[PDB]
Parts: structure tokens; C-alpha cells; sequence
């Protein structure tokens, strides 16, 4: 079981590891840092976008699984911030897969394009609920508890009430 | 696609101003080119069918985009204008296809034969016989049917729109008033009617109810719109739905029996019509003379009769005008040829002698159309699409080319990209069919089309249209097209497109490089010319070094590539650019001549072997020798600047100091050994290469073998001057390099090689360089004398 | 379209001119420090003073609607998330719709005058009665009980309800003693209770009576009154669909409530998105024939809480985008309009879960199009727009306001009155932008740095001279004179004149005031001497170049001077190390010319005695030895050609 994806991800990981451990070349260090910064910006999705709805949903699911499994404070806040930063750009991509149109696939194949086809209207309600949860959590972090609890009572998701119970226990 | 539907549904209600017209115009070109390459000129029917399908598609797209908002702004106004121009272009394409079909059908029967002239019963047989005697009435009725189809297509879904308000009961108010008058003696204090028939008031000359008159006028408007389109089924359907079938029953008297029944088994088809068409058209002429009714009945009576005096204001549009004119002239001709040849005692149509003794042709139509005194028709006969239609119908050439010349002199203030594409396609179809135009207007059309193409960009559409141009102009324009090409992906895409279309992109790039060199006019020719005062590099060197990218991007013409490389290397050596020369030499491989002769021997063509291969071999060898000499010289100077690998006393007074001194001495000895070894090897190679040039009088660098070469006589003389100036310089540089190598066995001849073979006086040998290098030799000899040597 | 910025002084709109003047006065008051009243009242008084009446009344209505006691929110997202402010704004919109109907009745009375079928009489009840007599004085079919002075009691009650005159309704109820049934007490309670509290049992009984009997009478006014009283359905239409949607909207808002009050139950209330969709689709543009009167559409859109829809509608009109931007900046001052990124998308953007009408306004795209549709305009409106652009914080490096002002200054290239006049090398002056904003020195420095990075020389030098920065002035001077040193310096174009005037400005600035650092001044003097020797050599003179290069006292003179030359070379700069190539080239050219002249001149004849020739040869030997020792023991190497020419001149003088 070796390489179950695309060599681009392996090359990016190797470049990141080399730039971190200072195992690259001082001559091309400038262009290496530039490429790493561009890739990090594209991954964070704050200025340049071009990913996939499936990989963004996977990002959100992994972030939720890594955050709600522990009992922290600032770590959970950073996880929710990353979640809302991903959702603010996944929502426009999710608006296109609801009408049974074309999947917004990038020009560079990052994974095997044979299973990441988002066109089935099944968990779109759960995705919208998670996006609303991220929005309400960002509002509560920014000091908008009223709007946060209003959105939480409006939506119907178990993650919302779990985060609410965790916040209430921490406050107590 | 549901994307278009949802987009127009959102745009019909949104409050934004989005114009996808530019995107539609940019996307219609690749689809049109794909349809053109899929359907050639052979299957013209299927080609025009797919064209009409795609054109109706984009017309629906543009009309939806327009109707999605109120066209009040300039952008949407121009969009509606473009939509109308597209409708007109498509109707002109339909007319062109119809005319081409008619010409193809007539080309097989241009020549005929007459032998039967005895008449028989039923004038339909005489009409069918005369139809094959002259094609004028043939194309006349063809244009008539084409206009009828145009009206039918323009009517649209009116048959379904009628159902939204079709009535059923009529004369309700009249019946109520009559009932009131009969039951109470009141309610009709006005010129009342007698019967409830549509002809009773028009016979008694007393009307009633203005609302009923307005409803009848609207119903007559509907009947006129249904009949003008060439429909009768929907007409009688509406008649049976409402109750006014009297108009449909009356509009059935100008027909004729179809005498074709010969037995009882055949169906009875000779029941429609009447032999009283003469008195019918006479009564219609009298009605048109004393016309005093509504405009619609006046126009229908004018069309059924043919009185031009009252038809002049009856004609509403140019289509109706030309239809009425064609019908009138063909009817006059047919009735004249039928009556004057058989019997002429009762004039069915009151035509005087001035109209009876006049054979109408085809130019008279355009004559009266231009002579139309109406301002509307005068303005319509001076635009663009009307004159295009007129020229297409007339099949002229002189006036057409004159108007095209006036258009070209005016400029692009009327034509557009789609217009130019349609014109180019029409010209190509005409040239494929028959005849041609002029070379000047042809090359003007081609250059305008390729200019519009390069303005619209899309590199996937330029190669598929450049091939239609003549080879010379096509290559000359593809040169400028490829001069501005970047990105490796786009470069390889253009390469694949050219290879698929069949264009010689290799020779195109070669001509590009040749034109750039001719525009630069070289750099100090091929002779060492020092610049005046202090100055940097030339402004053309940047372009010369940047043009090598697209040249090396295609590894196929290695011979010409190395020839141009040697040319630019000579130019750089003349204009002082040894650094760039060294960088280019390090970038290019060393087995260039090897690959050259390998390709030459693999192409299986040794019968026409010139001297360019040997010239390139000699040029590359001389360039490599000069670069090796220069690198050896600068390495020797850098080693002289560095400590000369000698135990130099720098202060020794401790154990660590003496250990460091011994280590430095060992390192210096090793470096000196390596330096002497490699310098002796390189200098022995340079001397072995030089020994074959010393015996010559002139020189021996960048020379030629025999005739038939790429170099010019002027370039040959420049290279001869350069080699004559460089031979003593190269020999002196070799002697200077061969000095500190501690091997004077091959240097002891320096005391006599100065005044050796020199028949030519020191004139054009550049006194500065030779004096400087002789001084360098003297300094090296003094250094060797200090280091113990003669 | 809109009132774009005219190039310089020209002709603009009086409305925009007055608004810019009022914004200038507001900025002046802000700079002074005194508390400002409100720009809304100033805009209202300006619209009242101007000859325009329709837009003046529109802005009066907008001001009277915004002057409601509501808490100022932060963004449209927060406004739509908060629930209390939504119902408060809905109640205020209903009250203002009642007031607007009362004002329309007053206007109709003023138009009908007094002596015209019982004209208007002072007093609310008398005015309502006069309006009823003007509309329909005849008894409408479907009358119950009696009448008040022969007037339809049901129509009078409906008119009182539509006008909102609760005191007039109370007077009508008190006057209708025996002219009505046993519902006078219910009417009085419904009028006196603002929250509509008239017993739930009585409300249910009235609803049942309306559903049973009052369902087919010929009195639309009575039917609507009974429906409003009984609280039935959500919409009850009789004969209001006739280019008068105000009454229909009022009835819908009165029959539909967001919060559950008295007699509240399903199938009797709706949501705000429902009315939004109803007004956007069925009552949209080119649907209900409302394009001829866009003011009513804008009013109903602002009343139904559709600020983004109203802004888009006002922007879509002709000669109205200016007023749209004005109301947008007014709402921004009042703290509204949610910010949204995007520079190429449309203005109306939304997210999954947002209703129609309340969308996310793309403020970034709005500012982008506003800046793109403008030309080099007047400085007053420029500062008025900068006062609003500076309110935005940093967004992905720098700021949008800074980028906009940089683009504007690099497109205008003018600062003699906006930033400060210059006599020849003076300081800065309190310009227009300086009299309102501080940090002017840093702003000018950043602008000049941006101009230098783009490709500006003379204007950037003038800007730095105005901002008083000798370090940066000398830095840019050296950076602009370094590449020209490599090429020729003869008067052939304009670059030499530009560098000459720049050098003159720099030297006069250094003479009048404190110059730059020690190394910077040393490099400046070095470059001055070098360009002097360069022009002296290019002019065709050799002895002058020789004597100036000997008096420079910085070239390698002798072996004892090579040491100090190398010691001083370690304290040079990149330009001082780069121009050495051209310096040595010019030196070797001059030396070769001198040697050629000496060789052409006879040793014993044609002048020049043998002793002078020997002295010149010895000084050439010394100069060559010093130069070659320098070039050999400096820790810097260049190219093979330069090295070969160096050794060539070394042995020529050797």
C-alpha cells in the first residue's frame, strides 16, 4: 500500500518538510518559500480559491473530529475559526452542486477523480447546519452571543447543541 | 442545458446589468468553426441545416438576454440591434441557400427545346408548360414562396395566443337591441338594421354599433395576419370558432380547376375554382378603382387585382412591395402571352396600350425601387442589409465590388466580426461554386478577416483560417502572429494546431528570425569594431537573445539552428559580447555538428550535400577554440592575482604557525600541479589547432570550403578580415598562455615567431590589440627571465 | 448614469455639489473637535432649499423613517440576525405607512380645496369625513344598522383604520350610539389597546361570525373591517388591486404578525421572506406596471425591510446612482450595510440560507466600480471620498484607502496646492488633505516610494524634496544616475539634462540645510567627480581628464598608496563597486590616447624632450603598477574581458 493518490501531494509534502528542516538549497530558497506560501494560501482559502467541495467537506469533518473529541478552549476556538474560514468559501461551491450542474474541479488533479463527485442531494442539510454552527461560533467568539444562540435555536444539528453544552460547562 | 434556463430566470427578476453578449460572441466562433470543419462544401444541405440550427440557438439565447430586462441603456440597445442584424444575416443566408439551390437545379436544364404549342383546356397546363420556358417567373414565384415562409415564421405562436381571447358569440348587442325594439317598441331610436347577416348593413348602407365595428376590425386584423403568413387551416379554424366564415368562403374564387381526371377510379380533384376568373379579376379591378373601405380590404383587393396606382400607397413594407411588383409583372406577362397568341376580345385586366406593349424584365424592379419617392423607402434603399439583399438577388459584380471598395475606404464603421465572417464564408462558397472576384479585394478580405481574428484572440481559430490565404501572405502574417507568443503550454498548443492544420511553423519561425535579423541590419557586420567612447550593449541584443527560445523550442532544424547561432555569435563578437557568447555556448550542447551530420545521414539524402555542414563545423570549432583560449587566459590571470603557489614568508614564529605554513605549502604545490597539468593540456590542444593556421597568409577562422553556402560574399569578406585580424592575436594569446606552464620546449621559438611569416604589412591588423598583446608577451618573457629562463 | 468626476473644473450637479460642501463642513467640524449634529438634517435642508421636490420629499420620508428610536446595528448580517430590532422596524414601518396615508389624505384634501363637494374641515374626524365624501358620498350597497349624518359608517371606520387616527376612530365610535350594533365596546377596546387586547373569547366569536356570515356582502369596506377585527386568514382582497397596493400592504401587515399575540394561531400569520418574495416576484419590475413610478417601489422596498433590494433598484434607474451612493454612505455613517469581499462579482451576493431582498452587499465591489467609473476629479470630492475610505481598516496588507489615494496621485501627478508648494527646495505646506488628516510626512514618503517602485523619477524626487528627506533624495539620485553612467554621457537626448537638473537640486538642497549621512555624502561627491570626469572625457579633452583624475586623490597612485586604497575600498558600496568597470574603461582609454600621442610625437624632434618622455614613462609605470596591485589584491573579480583590458593597460604603461 504505497501512494494511493497523486504525486503532487507527495511533492508538496516533501517541499514543506525540506523548507521546515532547512534541507533545500539557499539559491532556490526564495522561490521555494514563494511556492509554499502560495500553496498555504490556497489551502487556507482566504485570497485564492480553487479546491473541491468534497475535499472541503473532508476538511470540515476532520476538523470537527479533531476538535469535538477533546475538551479544550483556545484549541477549539482555532478549530472553529478554521472551520468557518473553510465554510465561507465552501458555501459558494455547495451552491452549485445543489442544482445538479458541473463539479468545480481544478485544472491540476490533486486526487483520483472517480469518487469525489458531489451531485447527490443527501447531506446538504447537514453541511448547511455545520456552516451555520461555524457562523454562530464565530459570532460568539466575536462577542455576539444573542445572534449565536438565535442561530443555534433556529438550526437543528447535534453538533450545535454539543458545542453549546461544552461552552456552558466551561463557563460553569 | 438547465444552466441557461436558470440564468435567464434569475436575470428576468434580478436588478443587475449583466451583458453576456461578449461571451456569446466569443463562444459562437469555435462552434461555427467546428460546424464548418465537420460539414464541408460537399454536403451543403446538411451544412446549412446545422448552421441554421446553431444560429436559431444563439438567436434564442440573445433574444432571451435582451428580453430579460427593459432595453433602455446603450448596451442593451446595441444588443437588440445586434440581434436584429443577426436575424437579417440569417434570412440573407436562407435567401443565398435558396438561390444556390435554384441555380443548381437550373444548371441541369439551362438548354431546352420547344415543339408543342397547341393549347388545351384548363390554363394550369399552359402555366406549367410556360414555367419550363422561362426561369424569370420561376425565381419570381420562388421569392414569393420564400416571403410567405418568412411571414409564417415571423407570425410565431399566434395560433396559440389567439386561444387566450377567442370569442364564440357575436351580434349580442344587436340582437338585444332588436329584441327590445320588438318587445317594447323602444331601444332602436337610430338607423337600425334589418337582418343579422354580415352583409345586411353593408348592403343597406346603414351601420350600427361602434363596438361591433371595432370587434370586426380586430377580427379582420387577425384574418389578415393569418392569410399574409400563407395559412388557411388556422384561418378556417378561427372562422369556425368565432362565426365569421364569410371571409374564408369569399376568398376562394380566384382559383382554377385541376383537369386531370380521366376515369372514375381517380378521386375528384377538379372541383375547386371557376372559369369566370376573367370577370372576377375585372370586378376586383373595379373594386380597387372605387376603393373606399378599410385599409386591409383595400390592400387585399389591390393584391388580388394589380392596380399599381393604388398599390403604391397600399404596400406597407419592402417585402410586400416587391411581392406585389413581381406578381403584377408576371401576371401581365402571362396574360399577354396567353391572350395575344390565342384570343384577345375581352380585356380581363384593364391595361392600356402603354402596359400591353411593354415587356417587363428584372432591372425595372430595382429601377422603381430606387425611384420610390417615399422618404422611408429612400432611406431603406441606402443602408447596408437592404443593398446586400439587392446585390445578392441581382447577382451583380461591378456594383458589388464598387460598393465594397467604398465600404473599405470608409472603414470598419459598419462591419463587425460576425459580418466579416459571414462575408468570408459567402465568398468561399461562391469561389467553390463558380467564378471569382479580384485579387486585390480578395487579399483585402483575407487581411481584414485575420486582423479581426487576431483582435478576437483565440489561438485555436487562427491556424484553421490562415491556410485559406495564399502561401506567401499566410506565412508573412503568421510570422507577426507568432512573434508575440509566450507560455510553453500555449506554445505547444499552437505547435499542435499548426501541425494538424498543415502549416510549416518551422519555416515560419525561420522567416521570423530572418526578418528580425534583416530589421536589425546586423551588428558591426562580422568584423571586430570597437564602439565609440563608453557605451553598453546594443538594443537589438535583447531581441536576438530572446528569439532563441522559440527557435530551440522545436528540435528539428538543427542545421539552421546552429547556423543562426553561429551568425549571432559572430554578431556578438563584432559588437563585443563575450559574456553573452559564453552563456549561449554553455546553454547549447557541444555535439551540435554531431547531431547535424547524424540527421543528414539519417534523412537519406547525400546527393545534394552542400558545404553548410562543413562551414558550421569549422565555425563551431573556431568558436570553441577561442572560448577555451579566453577561459585559459582569465584563469591564468586569476592564478597570477592569487598567490603564485610559492612559499611566501608571511611571519613564522610558532609551532602552529609553521604547521599552517607547511599545510599551505602542500596545498599550493597540489594546486600548482593541477594548474600546470590542465593548462598544459589545453595549451597543447590550442597549439595543435593553431599550427594548421600559421602556414596560411590571410587567416583560417570561420572560413568556407566551396560555393553553395548560406554566407554572403560580403559576409565572407568580413569573416576573412576577422580571421586575418585574429590569427596574430590568437597566436600571441596562445604564446602568452604557454608561459607559466614551466614547459618552454614549445615556447623557445617565441624569439623568432614574431618576425616569421608576415607578407602583409601591419595596416588592418588593429595596431592597438597587436601592440598590447606583444607587450603582454614581453612581460611574460620578463617574468620567465626572472624565474630563470632565456 | 451617474455624476462621475469631471476632469478638473467643469460642471457637476447641484445636489452632489451641496452634499460635498456639507461633507466638507462636517470634516471641518470634526477637525475642530466640537460635537456635530447630524448630516441627515443637513442633507434634508439642502434638498428643501434646492429646486428639486420629488427627491427632496423622498429624502424627507427616509429621514423621518430613520429617525425612529432604534439601536444602531453594526452590519446587515447582525441586523437580520437580531429579532427584536426586526419587529421593531416592522412596527415603525407600519406606523409610518399610516402616517403617509394620512399625509396623502391631507394632500388630496388640499387639492380638493373647501368648496367642492364638502371640502376638508379642520380636525382629524372632519378631514376623514371629507375624504370619505370626496371618494364615495353615495351609500354603498350592503349597509347595516344606521349611518352617521348619512355617511357610510363601515367606510368611515375603514378610512380611520387606514389613516391611523385612533382618536378620530374613538370619536366616530362615540358618535355612532344607535347607528351600530353591540360591538361599540369591542371597537373602543380594540382602539384603546395598542397590543390588541379585546378578549380571546370575543375575538374567536367575531372570527366565527365573519367565517359564517360576513363572507359575501356587497360592502368591501365592511368586509375588510370585520376581517381586521376578527383576525382571519393572512390576506383578504376585495377591490384594492387597482394601482393602490398601499391599502393591501397595510391590511397584510395588520393581519400578519411575527410574534404571537391575542388570538394568534396557525393560518393567521406569515413570515417576512414571504412578503419579500411577493414584492420581488409578483410586485417586481415589469410585472405589476410599477416602472413608471419607481418612488412607490423604493418606498415599499424600504418599508418591507429590503435595503439591498431598494439600493439595487435605485442604482438601476437613470440619473439615480448618485442618490444611491449618497443613501449608501448615509447608512454607512449610521452604521449599516454588511461588508463583503469581491472585486469582479455582482453587487447583490448571498449565501445559502439568506432570503431575497436582504442580501450581502459587496462593499469592496461597490468601491471598486466607484473608483473605476471616475476620472481625475476635483480635490474637494476626492477628500470627501477619502473621508469615507479611511474608515475601513487594513485588509490583506496596506489598505484600500491607501491604494486608492496612491492610484489617484500617480494618475494625477500634481501636488503644488494639494500637498505643498515648492520654491526650489522648500519644506511642506498645510495642503487640503493636510488640513484634515495627519501623518502627511509618512503618507508622502509612502507615495514617493510607490512611485519609485513603479517607475517615476522627477516627480518622486520633487515629492521627497517637499517632504524633506535628504537620505532618500540622494538614494534615488544615485539609483537613477547609476545605470546612465554605463552608457554615454554626451548631450544627445534628455536623460543627461534630467540628471543634471537632479544633481543641481540635490546639491542646492545639501547646501541649504542638513545633508545626508557621511557615507551618502561621500558617495555623492564620488559620483559627482566621476560624472565630471566622464563629461570631460566625452567632450574630447584629455589633459583636463588627466588632471582631474590626478587631483581626485582616490585612484591607485603608487605601491604605498595601494594599501590605503584597498583599506578604503572595504568601506564603499554596491554602486561604487559596480561603476569601477566604466571608471577603469575610461581611464584606460585616456591612458591609451596619451600613449598614442606620446608615440606619435618625436623623442628628439617635434617637441617633448627625452627627459620629459622618460618622466612620463616612469609616471605611467608607477600608475600601472599601482593599478595592477590594486586589481590583484582587492577581493573582487569581474570578467575576462575587463581583466584582459586591465592587464593590457598595465603593460602598455609598463
Amino acid at each position: 500500500c504505497k501512494q494511493l493518490f497523486t504525486d503532487r501531494q507527495r511533492s508538496w509534502w516533501d517541499a514543506v518538510y525540506s523548507l521546515i528542516t532547512k534541507k533545500a538549497l539557499p539559491g532556490t530558497s526564495a522561490k521555494l518559500r514563494s511556492v509554499i506560501q502560495h500553496d498555504l494560501t490556497t489551502l487556507r482559502a482566504q485570497e485564492k480559491h480553487g479546491l473541491q467541495p468534497a475535499v472541503l467537506v473532508n476538511w470540515a469533518r476532520g476538523l470537527h473530529k479533531t476538535g469535538y473529541s477533546l475538551n479544550s478552549f483556545y484549541d477549539q476556538k482555532e478549530y472553529m475559526g478554521r472551520c468557518v474560514h473553510y465554510w465561507k468559501k465552501l458555501l459558494p461551491l455547495l451552491d452549485l452542486v445543489k442544482q445538479k450542474k458541473s463539479i468545480p474541479e481544478p485544472v491540476d488533479p490533486l486526487f483520483k477523480h472517480f469518487h469525489n463527485k458531489d451531485i447527490k442531494v443527501s447531506e446538504v442539510k447537514d453541511l448547511e447546519d455545520e456552516a451555520c454552527i461555524a457562523f454562530a461560533t464565530l459570532d460568539l467568539v466575536d462577542g455576539k452571543t444573542e445572534d449565536a444562540i438565535i442561530a443555534f435555536e433556529s438550526v437543528k444539528n447535534v453538533v450545535a447543541y454539543w458545542n453549546l453544552a461544552l461552552i456552558y460547562q466551561r463557563k460553569a | 442545458s438547465p444552466s441557461f434556463t436558470e440564468d435567464i430566470t434569475l436575470s428576468a427578476v434580478m436588478l443587475q446589468e449583466e451583458d453576456p453578449g461578449e461571451a456569446a460572441t466569443m463562444s459562437m466562433y469555435p462552434d461555427f468553426l467546428k460546424s464548418f470543419l465537420e460539414h464541408p462544401s460537399s454536403a451543403v444541405f446538411e451544412l446549412i441545416e446545422q448552421y441554421e440550427a446553431t444560429c436559431n440557438t444563439q438567436i434564442t439565447l440573445l433574444k432571451k438576454i435582451v428580453k430579460r430586462v427593459t432595453p433602455g441603456q446603450q448596451k442593451f440597445s446595441k444588443t437588440a440591434s445586434i440581434l436584429w442584424l443577426l436575424q437579417q444575416e440569417m434570412v440573407t443566408w436562407r435567401l443565398i441557400a435558396a438561390l444556390y439551390r435554384d441555380r443548381i437545379q437550373s444548371a441541369l436544364e439551362e438548354e431546352n427545346m420547344f415543339e408543342i404549342a397547341a393549347p388545351n383546356a384548363s390554363e394550369k397546363t399552359i402555366v406549367d408548360k410556360l414555367f419550363q420556358r422561362d426561369t424569370l417567373v420561376r425565381q419570381s414565384q420562388l421569392v414569393v414562396d420564400w416571403l410567405e415562409s418568412i411571414a409564417k415564421d415571423e407570425v410565431g405562436d399566434f395560433s396559440d395566443n389567439i386561444e387566450y381571447y377567442a370569442k364564440s358569440v357575436y351580434w349580442e348587442n344587436t340582437l338585444h337591441t332588436l329584441k327590445q325594439r320588438s318587445m317594447l317598441s323602444l331601444g332602436s331610436s337610430r338607423p337600425l338594421v334589418s337582418e343579422l347577416d354580415p352583409d345586411a348593413p353593408i348592403r343597406q348602407k346603414l351601420p350600427l354599433d361602434d363596438l361591433d365595428r371595432e370587434d370586426d376590425i380586430r377580427l379582420l386584423k387577425y384574418l389578415f395576419t393569418l392569410i399574409r403568413a400563407g395559412m388557411t387551416d388556422e384561418a378556417q379554424r378561427l372562422c369556425k370558432r368565432c362565426g365569421q366564415a364569410w371571409r374564408a368562403a369569399t376568398l376562394e374564387g380566384w382559383k382554377l380547376y385541376h383537369d386531370a381526371n380521366i376515369n372514375g377510379g381517380t378521386e375528384l380533384q377538379a372541383v375547386e375554382g371557376n372559369p369566370y376568373r376573367c370577370v372576377w379579376k375585372t370586378c376586383c379591378w373595379r373594386m380597387a378603382e372605387d376603393e373606399q373601405f378599410n385599409k386591409y380590404e383595400r390592400a387585399i383587393y389591390a393584391t388580388l387585382s394589380g392596380n399599381l396606382k393604388q398599390l403604391l400607397p397600399v404596400c406597407e413594407s419592402w417585402e410586400d412591395t416587391v411581392w406585389a411588383h413581381f406578381k403584377v409583372m408576371v401576371d401581365s406577362l402571362v396574360e399577354q402571352e396567353i391572350r395575344a397568341s390565342i384570343i384577345s376580345f375581352n380585356e380581363a385586366n384593364e391595361l392600356p396600350r402603354e402596359y400591353l406593349e411593354a415587356n417587363w424584365t428584372l432591372d425595372s424592379v430595382f429601377e422603381e425601387l430606387q425611384a420610390t419617392d417615399k422618404k422611408r423607402v429612400l432611406e431603406e434603399n441606402r443602408e447596408h442589409y437592404h443593398i446586400i439583399q439587392k446585390f445578392v438577388i441581382l447577382a451583380d459584380v461591378d456594383g458589388l465590388m464598387d460598393e465594397f471598395s467604398e465600404w473599405l475606404s470608409n472603414g470598419k464603421n459598419l462591419l463587425l466580426g460576425h459580418l466579416l465572417r459571414f462575408m468570408t464564408h459567402l465568398l468561399l462558397f461562391f469561389r467553390t461554386l463558380g467564378l471569382q472576384a479580384k485579387e486585390e479585394v480578395s487579399v483585402e478580405v483575407l487581411k481584414t478577416y485575420i486582423q479581426r481574428l487576431i483582435n478576437e484572440k483565440q489561438i485555436e481559430l487562427i491556424a484553421f483560417y490562415v491556410s485559406h490565404l495564399p502561401q506567401e501572405l499566410a506565412i508573412s502574417q503568421y510570422a507577426v502572429f507568432l512573434e508575440n507568443i509566450t507560455d510553453p503550454d500555449q506554445r505547444q498548443r499552437c505547435l499542435e494546431l499548426a501541425k494538424e492544420a498543415g502549416l510549416d511553423v518551422a519555416s515560419i519561425t525561420k522567416t521570423v528570425v530572418e526578418n528580425t535579423r534583416k530589421k536589425d541590419a546586423g551588428e558591426f557586420a562580422h568584423h571586430d569594431f570597437a564602439p565609440a567612447l563608453d557605451s553598453g550593449t546594443s538594443e537589438e541584443d535583447r531581441a536576438k537573445i530572446d528569439v532563441i527560445d522559440w527557435l530551440v523550442f522545436d528540435p528539428a532544424q538543427r542545421a539552421e539552428a546552429l547556423k543562426q547561432s553561429n551568425a549571432i555569435m559572430r554578431k556578438f563578437l563584432a559588437s563585443k559580447k563575450h559574456e553573452a557568447a559564453k552563456e549561449v555556448f554553455a546553454k547549447i550542447p557541444q555535439d551540435s555538428i554531431a547531431e547535424i551530420y547524424s540527421q543528414w545521414e539519417e534523412q537519406a539524402m547525400d546527393s545534394a550535400l552542400p558545404a553548410e555542414d562543413d562551414n558550421a563545423i569549422r565555425e563551431h570549432l573556431c568558436i570553441r577554440a577561442y572560448l577555451e583560449s579566453h577561459e585559459a587566459f582569465n584563469e591564468w590571470f586569476k592564478h597570477i592575482n592569487s598567490p603564485p603557489q610559492k612559499p611566501t614568508l608571511v611571519g613564522q614564529a610558532s609551532f602552529t604557525e609553521k604547521v599552517a605554513h607547511e599545510h599551505k605549502e602542500k596545498k599550493y604545490e597540489m594546486d600548482f600541479g593541477i594548474w600546470k597539468g590542465h593548462l598544459d593540456a589545453l595549451t597543447s590542444d590550442v597549439k595543435e589547432k593553431i599550427y594548421n593556421v600559421l602556414l596560411f597568409v590571410d587567416g583560417g577562422w570561420m572560413v568556407d570550403v566551396r560555393e553553395d553556402t548560406e554566407e554572403d560574399p560580403e559576409r565572407s569578406h568580413q569573416m576573412v578580415l576577422l580571421r586575418r585580424l585574429c590569427l596574430p592575436m590568437m597566436c600571441f594569446l596562445l604564446h602568452t598562455v604557454l608561459h607559466n606552464t614551466k614547459q618552454y620546449k614549445d615556447c623557445l621559438r617565441l624569439a623568432d615567431i614574431v618576425s616569421s611569416e608576415n607578407q602583409k604589412l601591419y595596416t588592418v591588423f588593429s595596431k592597438t590589440e597587436m601592440r598590447n598583446l606583444l607587450q603582454k608577451l614581453r612581460e611574460s618573457s620578463l617574468m620567465l627571465l626572472d624565474l630563470q629562463l632565456d | 448614469i451617474s455624476e462621475s468626476g469631471a476632469p478638473g473644473r467643469s460642471s457637476l450637479d447641484n445636489v452632489e455639489m451641496a452634499y460635498a460642501r456639507q461633507m466638507y463642513m462636517y470634516n471641518e467640524k470634526v477637525v475642530s473637535g466640537h460635537l456635530q449634529p447630524s448630516l441627515v438634517d443637513l442633507c434634508t435642508e439642502a434638498a428643501e432649499r434646492l429646486d428639486d421636490k420629488n427627491v427632496s420629499d423622498l429624502w424627507v420620508m427616509v429621514k423621518q423613517m430613520t429617525d425612529v428610536p432604534l439601536i444602531p446595528a453594526s452590519d446587515t448580517l447582525k441586523s437580520r440576525c437580531s429579532g427584536q430590532m426586526q419587529m421593531a422596524f416592522v412596527r415603525q414601518a407600519l406606523n409610518y405607512l399610516e402616517q403617509s396615508y394620512k399625509n396623502y389624505t391631507l394632500i388630496s384634501v388640499f387639492a380638493n380645496l373647501q368648496q367642492a363637494q364638502l371640502g376638508g374641515v379642520p380636525g382629524t374626524y372632519n378631514l376623514v369625513r371629507s375624504f370619505l365624501n370626496i371618494r364615495l358620498p353615495t351609500p354603498i350597497p350592503g349597509l347595516q344598522d344606521g349611518e352617521i349624518e348619512g355617511y357610510p359608517v363601515w367606510a368611515l371606520i375603514y378610512y380611520c383604520m387606514r389613516c391611523g387616527d385612533l382618536m378620530a376612530a374613538q370619536q366616530v365610535v362615540n358618535r355612532a350610539q344607535h347607528q351600530l350594533g353591540d360591538f361599540k365596546n369591542c371597537f373602543q377596546e380594540y382602539i384603546h389597546n395598542k397590543d390588541r387586547r379585546l378578549s380571546p373569547t370575543t375575538e374567536n366569536k367575531l372570527r366565527l361570525h365573519y367565517r359564517r356570515a360576513v363572507r359575501a356582502s356587497t360592502d368591501p369596506y365592511k368586509r375588510a373591517v370585520y376581517c381586521i377585527i376578527g383576525r382571519c386568514d393572512v390576506s383578504d382582497n376585495h377591490s384594492e388591486v387597482a394601482d393602490k397596493t398601499e391599502d393591501y400592504l397595510w391590511l397584510k401587515l395588520s393581519q400578519v404578525c411575527f410574534e404571537d399575540e391575542a388570538n394568534s394561531s396557525p393560518q393567521d400569520r406569515l413570515t417576512l421572506p414571504q412578503f419579500q418574495k411577493q414584492l420581488f416576484e409578483d410586485y417586481g419590475e415589469s410585472h405589476f406596471a410599477v416602472n413608471q413610478q419607481p418612488y412607490l417601489y423604493f418606498q415599499v422596498l424600504f418599508l418591507t425591510a429590503q435595503f439591498e433590494a431598494a439600493i439595487a433598484f435605485l442604482f438601476r434607474l437613470e440619473r439615480t446612482r448618485c442618490h444611491a451612493v449618497h443613501v449608501a454612505l448615509a447608512l454607512f455613517e449610521l452604521k449599516l450595510l454588511l461588508k463583503s469581499t469581491g472585486q469582479s462579482a455582482q453587487l447583490l451576493s448571498q449565501e445559502p440560507g439568506e432570503p431575497q431582498g436582504v442580501r450581502r452587499l459587496n462593499f469592496i465591489r461597490l468601491l471598486m466600480l466607484y473608483t473605476r467609473k471616475f476620472e481625475p476629479t476635483d480635490p474637494r470630492e476626492a477628500l470627501q471620498y477619502f473621508y469615507f475610505l479611511r474608515n475601513e481598516k487594513d485588509n490583506q496588507g496596506e489598505s484600500m484607502f491607501l491604494r486608492c489615494v496612491s492610484e489617484l496621485v500617480i494618475e494625477s501627478r500634481e501636488f503644488d496646492m494639494l500637498l505643498g508648494k515648492l520654491e526650489k527646495d522648500g519644506s511642506r505646506k498645510p495642503g487640503a488633505i493636510d488640513k484634515f488628516t495627519r501623518d502627511t510626512k509618512t503618507i508622502i514618503n509612502k507615495v514617493a516610494s510607490v512611485a519609485e517602485n513603479k517607475g517615476l523619477f522627477e516627480e518622486a524626487a520633487k515629492l521627497y524634496d517637499l517632504a524633506k528627506n535628504p537620505d532618500k533624495v540622494l538614494e534615488l539620485t544615485n539609483k537613477l544616475l547609476s545605470p546612465v553612467v554605463s552608457q554615454i554621457s554626451a548631450p544627445q537626448s534628455n536623460r543627461e539634462r534630467l540628471k543634471n537638473m537632479a544633481l543641481a537640486i540635490a546639491e542646492r538642497y545639501k547646501s541649504q540645510g542638513v545633508s545626508a549621512e557621511k557615507s551618502i555624502n561621500s558617495t555623492f561627491y564620488l559620483l559627482l567627480d566621476l560624472i565630471t570626469f566622464f563629461d570631460e572625457y566625452h567632450a574630447g579633452h584629455i589633459d583636463l581628464s588627466f588632471d582631474v583624475i590626478e587631483r581626485l586623490k582616490l585612484v591607485p597612485l603608487s605601491q604605498d598608496s595601494v594599501e590605503e586604497r584597498v583599506a578604503a575600498f572595504r568601506n564603499f558600496s554596491d554602486e561604487i563597486r559596480h561603476n569601477l568597470s566604466e571608471i577603469l574603461l575610461a581611464t584606460m582609454n585616456i591612458l591609451f590616447t596619451q600613449y598614442k600621442r606620446l608615440k606619435g610625437s618625436g623623442p628628439t624632434t617635434l617637441g617633448r624632450p627625452q627627459r620629459v618622455q622618460e618622466d612620463k614613462d616612469s609616471v605611467l609605470r608607477s600608475q600601472a603598477r599601482a593599478l595592477i596591485t590594486f586589481a590583484g589584491m582587492i577581493p573582487y573579480r569581474m570578467s575576462g574581458d575587463t581583466n584582459a583590458r586591465l592587464v593590457q593597460m598595465e603593460v602598455l604603461m609598463n
